[PDB]
């Protein structure tokens, strides 16, 4: 036989993978910036004209397997796989490419919370879903999707720039290259996402509880974790703001807004056949969510709103795990896809063919078969 | 020999000659999961049955395939059949006749339908069905008792003498403990709980059982019960609730009593029982005193024999001798009573072979099936 | 006192209230919950934000709004004591609790906690002189006129079928399923999930619930209408949102009658609801299917009815036809039917004096509940 193709719906990265492949392979910012481009041009962009994101596919396509690989794709099968919300126009004028422009044998949707069970197989798991943009509690029991147990928070990676870049710009407490506070506006995204990504380490709960007494009317904010800069600019400041966007990650001041809160919600919609199962299951994924030392922060907000008195009667007194991932920082759903693609020739058949694609040019969601 | 099958809607038992325990136990429901319409990988069976479904009672809805002896699908019963013969014995049909159990008031065209399939699909050399009374006593010990089925769905007070009955005497009513489920669930639901699926019915009537104790006045009862809240005991589920009932507990059997709990239009299970003495020999009734054999699988319930026992004691004079048979184990016993039918030789060489209905079709199986 | 009593009334979505002589309920006030979105910086501000019409559309910053009874079942009273105090504020109809007597209805299938806590603000903290607790179809059958008739209606969040001669309607008869046009409206908004919108609050559930009671209709042929085309019109919000909608604008019967296919264990309004009326006689059954009162607040778009014929026709026993009722505003029936209550001889022989609920209260409260 041959391998195939394995992609995911990322705002930020959409990596590419072959059947049953042991190991990463390449990773590549979802935005794509061509000749003469002021500003690379990104994929969540709806409500945009289909041609010209229409031929931004077919060239980024194009030269991406080929700096992949420099593969022939109208040989082996493709394995799409999903990210729920998004509109299937879109979806489908990504197949349009696919098919009435590359002409692949066969492609097959999937989705990534499958890959992530893939990951230790088994039927009944919670969802820890943190994506790029927003999370979902979506558990799968039995190895089925719990459908009416969703929710999301838009306030991912891109938002925490967002807050980041918002904290920075109230404040300019680097040099000149003497201080130029706030002088300029554009910020340096590639060096602010630097200093963040590169310093992610989650602090203590008891930090928090300062942070929030630093709110309204403090206890040593430094030594704080914050990586070096650039542009004849480097500083040394409190890098605790990190630890603030933990804390509005978070947020129960009048929102009650959390991940635990998602999880209270799947409980709510949560039979009792369901209940101690999850508190078994305590899931361990995500995909931004890459963050260093969580746990604590993490567990202890857990722990810690087990304790609310509208929620003893819900939970009553349930424990947790970790059911910590085998795999790596995003390759979860990658490698799991990948390896699910590995001996489903079977499934090949389920993988929709162009065959029946010009014939058809459309595959049904939750829509009239 | 024989291939020993006990039925029912729910408890449906298996084994053969002279064994005493029943192989196969399990709950006869057909057990049917959320199919929704989003995709899935590495799939599941189309639909598990009973302990397949109970197994994941989760997505899986265990609706009745039968109703008070109405079976709603043939197809989906032999497929609890099949699987049950190629899950706990694996022996093909072929090998002994079948044995299996029904009950009256159902049209002759299901019996028939039955045995005909049972030809069709299964091929067995010989087979029986009988009525389940007739292994209650057969299996007590009398040929001249009056015994009373309470299984899952189904009611009937059965009088025999020496062997010899009557069906005028012998009386019905297909109405059982499944209907006190659903009062009991109703009725907790009043209390602030909520019930919606098929596992709803799994817990409350799993507590049910686990509650339903038998005391004597509901008015007195009651009235202890909202002196000294103490009866109103605890349980706590799989899920962190602890629900808090006493008169719950013991009252919902007394819709047994009284038809009134449902507005039924209908008769106490002692009257009728009682009626059913009516319909008999002045000298037999006093038997049927003596043989008060008791069966039923929602009569492991304790202190009804005393009620029921106090009811025909104001209601039949004093010199009527009441002598309450109560065996706890009369739920298996109807399977115990099947084994020990097929011990005896003489009903083994009546059978129902495949050239009767071949040839005679299905009227031998009005004329031999009993 | 002999002064007009204050009729209050209630509603899961739109809670009314009045005097027995009001024609018009001065306030379409809406059952919700004012909050703030965010702990407010300084204090003493508008306290919890309770806000009512012009004062909900005041400002949008820190508010936050919810429910205060979901989908008829009330959890909390905090917010319940507010509204019915901002009623009793001199703003909506400048009275007091006991200056008046009152007249109220309640939602079945509810534990009596509700009745309690309810009557222990009525009496306790506000006092009310003579009060009363009701149904909510009897007194649309009043503002209907009529006093039989199988009476369905369906509320914001409670769907309800009662089979009704004269009144008189059998509690096992009586059919009720507590969902409607709240879910409706999640799931509108998860229409444009699927299609990518805006989704963080209560702010843009207000917005779908300007959709689906203003931009929205309902279809008869969802198979057809969804491989059918259209160019999907648009709105305008306070932005200016100028959203393309489809199938996703009319997939509500795919909840209403086929909410199962959302992997949800449910039935369908025409089932249950024909299943109630198999519950009663059925030749007074087949006489009561000429009548059949239709309402429902929700219930308020067309084809449905002609959807609901089609549920008709494959169960109605074939060429007794029943035709489209169609009322299309169905609201203040129940007020109305209050108002003419409140209005007769009816609260005198049934009130709830205060008094009376000094020396008993729940004891009263359910012995003179019917
Ligand atoms: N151990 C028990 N204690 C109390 N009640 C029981 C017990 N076992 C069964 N029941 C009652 O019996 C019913 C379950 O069905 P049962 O055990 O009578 O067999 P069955 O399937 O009814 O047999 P058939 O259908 O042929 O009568 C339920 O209504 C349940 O309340
Ligand atoms: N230690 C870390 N802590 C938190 N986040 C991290 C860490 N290391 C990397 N990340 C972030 O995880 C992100 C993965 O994003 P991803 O979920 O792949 O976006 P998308 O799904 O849109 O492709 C990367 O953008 C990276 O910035
Ligand atoms: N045009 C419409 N389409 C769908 N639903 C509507 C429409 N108009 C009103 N509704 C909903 O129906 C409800 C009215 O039903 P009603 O019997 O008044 O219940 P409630 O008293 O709980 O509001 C309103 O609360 C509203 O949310």
């Amino acid at each position: 036989e041959k391998t195939a193709v394995v992609i995911d719906l990322g705002e930020a990265f959409t990596k590419c993978g072959f059947a049953g492949e042991t190991g990463p392979r390449c990773i590549i910012p979802s935005v794509i910036k061509k000749a003469g481009m002021p500003k690379p041009i990104k994929v969540v962009q709806y409500n945009i004209n289909t041609e010209e994101l229409y031929s931004y596919l077919k060239e980024f396509i194009h030269i991406l397997y080929f700096r992949h690989l420099l593969v022939n794709p109208r040989d082996r099968r493709v394995v799409v796989i999903e990210s729920v919300l998004c509109p299937s126009h879109f979806r489908e004028t990504l197949t349009r490419v696919l098919f009435k422009y590359f002409e692949v044998p066969s492609v097959l949707l999937a989705p990534s919370h499958l890959m992530a069970l893939l990951t230790l197989g088994i039927n009944s798991a919670m969802v820890l879903d943190c994506g790029y943009r927003e999370s979902l509690v979506l558990p799968i029991y039995e190895g089925i999707p719990v459908l009416n147990c969703w929710g999301a928070l838009p306030l991912g990676g891109k938002a925490l720039h967002k807050e980041l870049e918002t904290q920075l710009l109230e404040q300019c407490t680097v040099d000149t290259g003497q201080s130029l506070p706030s002088v300029m506006g554009s910020i340096p995204e590639g060096v602010l996402e630097d200093i963040k990504v590169r310093t992610c380490f989650v602090s203590d709960l008891t930090r928090g509880l300062k942070i929030q007494a630093a709110k309204f009317n403090r206890p040593s904010p430094p030594p704080n974790v914050d990586y070096p800069l650039d542009g004849e600019k480097i500083l040394h400041v409190l890098g605790s703001i990190r630890d603030s966007v933990v804390e509005i990650l978070f947020e129960q001041d009048n929102e009650e807004k959390s991940v635990a809160t998602l999880i209270l919600d799947s409980l709510m919609q949560c039979p009792i056949d369901t209940r101690k199962q999850l508190a078994e299951n305590l899931v361990i994924i995500g995909g931004t969510s890459m963050l260093p030392g969580f746990l604590h922060r993490l567990l202890a907000e857990i722990r810690y709103l087990v304790e609310k008195p509208k929620y003893k009667k819900t939970l009553g007194t349930k424990t947790f795990r970790i059911h910590t991932p085998p795999a790596k920082a995003n390759c979860v759903a990658w490698l799991g896809g990948a390896i699910f693609g590995a001996l489903q020739d079977i499934l090949g058949s389920r993988s929709v063919s162009k065959e029946y694609y010009n014939q058809t040019g459309r595959i049904p969601d939750w829509c009239s078969l | 020999a024989a291939l020993v099958v006990d039925n029912g809607s729910g408890m449906c038992k298996a084994g053969f000659a002279g064994d005493d325990a029943p192989r196969a136990v399990f709950p006869s429901i057909v057990g049917r999961p959320r199919h929704q319409g989003v995709m899935v990988g590495m799939g599941q069976k189309d639909s598990y049955v009973g302990d397949e479904a109970q197994s994941k009672r989760g997505i899986l809805t265990l609706k009745y395939p039968i109703e008070h002896g109405i079976v709603t699908n043939w197809d989906d019963m032999e497929k609890i059949w099949h699987h049950t013969f190629y899950n706990e014995l694996r022996v093909a049909p072929e090998e002994h006749p079948v044995l299996l159990t029904e009950a009256p008031l159902n049209p002759k065209a299901n019996r028939e339908k039955m045995t005909q399939i049972m030809f069709e699909t299964f091929n067995t050399p010989a087979m029986y069905v009988a009525i389940q009374a007739v292994l209650s006593l057969y299996a007590s010990g009398r040929t001249t008792g009056i015994v009373m089925d309470s299984g899952d769905g189904v009611t009937h007070t059965v009088p025999i003498y020496e062997g010899y009955a009557l069906p005028h005497a012998i009386l019905r009513l297909d109405l059982a403990g499944r209907d006190l489920t659903d009062y009991l669930m109703k009725i907790l639901t009043e209390r602030g709980y909520s019930f919606t699926t098929t596992a709803e019915r799994e817990i409350v009537r799993d507590i049910k059982e686990k509650l339903c104790y038998v005391a004597l006045d509901f008015e007195q009862e009651m009235a202890t019960a909202a002196s000294s809240s103490s009866l109103e005991k605890s349980y706590e589920l799989p899920d962190g609730q602890v629900i808090t009932i006493g008169n719950e507990r013991f009252r919902c059997p007394e819709a047994l009593f009284q038809p009134s709990f449902l507005g039924m239009e209908s008769c106490g299970i002692h009257e009728t029982t009682f009626n059913s003495i009516m319909k008999c020999d002045v000298d037999i009734r006093k038997d049927l005193y003596a043989n008060t054999v008791l069966s039923g699988g929602t009569t492991m319930y304790p202190g009804i024999a005393d009620r029921m026992q106090k009811e025909i004691t104001a209601l039949a004079p004093s010199t009527m001798k009441i002598k309450i048979i109560a065996p706890p184990e009369r739920k298996y016993s109807v399977w115990i009573g099947g084994s020990i039918l097929a011990s005896l030789s003489t009903f083994q060489q009546m059978w129902i072979s495949k050239q009767e209905y071949d040839e005679s079709g299905p009227s031998i199986v009005h004329r031999k099936c009993f | 006192i002999a002064n007009q009593p204050v009729v209050i009334d209630n509603g899961s979505g739109v809670i009314k209230a009045g005097f027995a002589g009001d024609q018009i309920p001065k306030y379409c006030f809406p059952n919700y919950v004012g909050r703030p979105k965010h702990v407010r910086v300084m204090a003493g501000a508008l306290e919890g934000d309770i806000f009512i019409g012009p004062k909900a559309e005041e400002h949008r910053g820190l508010l936050s709004i919810r429910y205060p009874m979901e989908h008829g079942i009330v959890k909390d009273w905090n917010d319940m004591e507010r509204i019915w105090q901002y009623v009793y504020s001199k703003d909506q109809l400048q009275t007091f609790s006991e200056e008046h007597p009152v007249l109220l209805t309640e939602a079945p299938l509810n534990p009596r906690k509700n009745r309690e806590r309810a009557a222990e603000v009525f009496f306790e903290t506000f006092n009310v002189p003579a009060l009363f607790i009701s149904m909510q179809a009897v007194l649309s059958l009043y503002a209907t006129g009529r006093t039989t008739g199988v009476v369905l209606d369906s509320g914001d969040g409670v769907t309800h079928a009662v089979p009704i001669y004269e009144g008189f309607a059998m509690p096992h008869s009586i059919m009720r399923i507590d969902i409607a046009g709240r879910d409706v409206s999640r799931f509108l908004r998860l229409y444009l999930r699927k299609e990518g919108y805006d989704f963080h609050s209560s702010s843009e559930f207000e917005i779908v619930k300007a959709i689906k009671e203003r931009a929205c209709y309902l279809s008869i042929n969802p198979q057809k209408d969804e491989t059918l085309e259209t160019e999907k019109a648009q709105y305008y919000l306070p932005d200016g949102s100028t959203i393309e909608i489809g199938p996703s604008r009319f997939r509500a019967p795919e909840l209403l009658f086929r909410p199962d296919l959302i992997g949800e264990e449910s039935e369908g309004i025409h089932e249950v609801l024909v299943f109630a009326i198999q519950k009663s006689d059925m030749d007074l059954r087949r006489t009561l299917f000429s009548n059949i009162v239709l309402s429902g607040g929700s219930t308020l778009f067309k084809g449905f009815g002609d959807r609901l014929l089609s549920e008709v026709k494959k169960l109605a026993p074939k060429d007794v036809k029943i035709r489209i009722s169609a009322p299309q505003e169905r609201l203040y029936s129940t007020w109305i039917g209050g108002s003419i209550l409140a209005s007769l001889d009816t609260f005198k022989k049934m009130w709830v004096s205060k008094k009376e609920y000094e020396e008993d209260g729940a004891r009263s409260i359910h012995r003179k509940t019917f």
